[PDB]
């Protein structure tokens, strides 16, 4: 059935499980022709597929070349994706294989569960929760491999950084959808709290900066703030 | 014409021939159906006045032998049987007749509707949909589930219609996932038709006898299976000419045929909507449409 806030722990129990999130696999800018009409350019996005307790991101992706001279692309978009995520279940040894997949938005269920014909036994699955995984793309690291890619690319990071070491999966996942959700409302303010000291940087190999456990309580503090302001705003509350 | 003659009408029923029906009193002088038009087949069907619950009848082809009705006090329904003695049978049909007992199959003459109902349903393949191959006669009753919907428990009494799942392997060629699950050409045309029902007057034939059980028995699976038949042309985009115009006219005379009042269960939204209005096949089936809109508007 689908995920909501009532069964949000079985995220981090050990069943092997992966949300899945479409939103910036077709990704356009649209202009003005010279005649003044309205047209699209693709440009180069990704499919986000992430393992919420181990913090392993599985981003691939999508060069514009998969567009070309493709007709109805926001439907394709759905199938390619699914396409994409069958083969990486594929690629993966039998016991590295997900026994769910979680699709952020339900128009994803129906190409997905027809490309997982294979594999009756893995549960597809939509979710009622509000996940912010788009805006995945304002993590900079994220949105810099996406944007240089010459050629169809799957990259591997662990989202988390090293956060495991000391939290559990649990507190690690709300702190990426705090930090997430705050980026997608604004952007601006989000990103400038996390880089405002440039005595904390960010790890070659981390995409979040290496707070203490102190200052990632600021940190969280400052955003929840930001999130709430943001809301006053939009409704006039 | 035939007769299918009936032993006594001991408890108070219902009784349907085809399309038609009559109110039989408990213990009333009831002896049978007379002037059944020989060339089709037939359905012959029950509902007893203190059980408005399981609907139940036969499927016959008096060419295929003499049958006739007889009530059961002890399973407690009126049950079909084949007289092998041809001279005792002409000998009770003729006596009844004489006393006048029997009510004549009431067919106008200018009408087609039983034809057009049962056009391409042959007894052979009804058996096969019905296994019980000790008698050339065909039970179905209200009650009865598919193949398919034992899947998702008593296989002797099962309606083992043609299994149709969009999101199966039959259905989608690997390779061709998105293709194959928008338009079901291959599945319709390749899988189905050349495949497994031969030709399109049997597959129009499943889809005519799986109509008609859900019409008379309220059958349940039935209905689902006429309906996922339909929507497996309609979501083709490649469809022979031929069979398109046919489909009109078989879904026509369903739509026209059906009961006013229940258009709430035997009628799915969704595959109707989609297949007047979305489908590939939207704009080829026009009287079907128009019938529709004229007399179920509602449910658009």
């Amino acid at each position: 059935g689908a995920m909501n806030s009532s069964n949000y722990a079985e995220l981090f129990n050990n069943d092997i499980k992966l949300f899945v999130d479409d939103t910036n696999v077709y990704r356009v800018t649209v202009h003005k022709t010279f005649e003044g009409n309205v047209a699209t350019k693709a440009i180069n996005g990704c499919i986000f597929t992430l393992n919420p307790k181990t913090g392993h991101l599985f981003l691939k992706i999508i060069h514009t070349s998969v567009w070309a001279g493709q007709k109805r692309l926001s439907q394709l978009a759905k199938w390619k994706t699914a396409e994409e995520v069958s083969a990486l279940v594929r690629s993966l040894p039998k016991e590295e294989q997900p026994k769910q997949i979680i699709v952020t938005r339900k128009a994803m269920l129906d190409p997905l569960e027809v490309h997982m014909l294979d594999f009756p036994n893995i549960a597809i699955r939509p979710t009622e929760l509000r996940l912010p995984f788009s805006a995945a793309m304002s993590i900079d690291k994220l949105s810099d491999v996406v944007m240089k890619a010459t050629e169809p690319q799957m990259v591997l990071f662990n989202i988390y950084d090293d956060w495991l070491d000391r939290i559990s999966s649990y507190t690690a996942f709300s702190r990426l959808t705090l930090l997430l959700r705050a980026l997608k409302t604004n952007e601006e303010s989000a990103k400038m709290i996390l880089l405002s000291d440039p005595t904390i940087t960010i790890k070659s190999y981390h995409l979040w900066p290496s707070f203490t456990d102190e200052q990632w309580i600021t940190i969280e503090s400052q955003m929840r703030d930001l999130i709430l302001t943001e809301y006053g705003r939009k409704y006039n509350v | 014409m035939n007769t299918v003659p009936f032993t006594s009408a001991p408890i108070e029923v219902t009784i349907g021939i085809d399309q038609y029906s009559f109110n039989v009193k408990e213990n009333q002088p009831f002896h049978g159906i007379k002037d059944i038009p020989i060339g089709h087949v037939h359905v012959i069907h029950f509902q007893h006045a203190d059980n408005s619950s399981m609907r139940y009848g036969y499927w016959f082809d008096c060419r295929m032998g003499n049958f006739y009705i007889q009530y059961d006090p002890k399973d407690g329904l009126y049950k079909m049987m084949e007289e092998r003695d041809g001279a005792k049978f002409e000998n009770i049909v003729h006596n009844f007749k004489e006393r006048q007992m029997m009510v004549s199959y009431p067919k106008i003459d200018e009408d087609d509707t039983w034809y057009n109902l049962t056009e391409f349903v042959q007894m052979d393949k009804i058996r096969k949909i019905v296994r019980k191959d000790e008698n050339q006669f065909s039970y179905v009753d209200s009650s009865m589930t598919t193949v398919q919907e034992n899947e998702l428990s008593d296989p002797a009494h099962s309606l083992n219609y043609t299994v149709i799942n969009f999101k199966s392997r039959e259905a989608i060629r690997p390779g061709h996932e998105m293709e194959d699950f928008l338009d079901k050409s291959y599945y319709l045309n390749t899988v189905m038709l050349q495949g497994i029902f031969k030709n399109s007057s049997n597959y129009f034939g499943e889809l005519q006898f799986a109509f008609l059980n859900a019409m008379f028995f309220g059958n349940y699976g039935s209905s689902l299976q006429w309906h996922a038949m339909i929507e497996l042309i309609c979501s083709s985009a490649t469809v022979p000419k031929h069979m398109l115009d046919k489909l009109d006219e078989i879904l026509y005379y369903q739509i026209k045929t059906l009961p006013e009042q229940y258009s709430d269960i035997l009628l799915n939204e969704r595959v109707w909507n989609i297949c007047l209005y979305s489908s590939f096949q939207k704009n080829s089936l026009h009287n079907t449409e128009k019938i529709m809109e004229n007399k179920y508007p509602e449910l658009l």
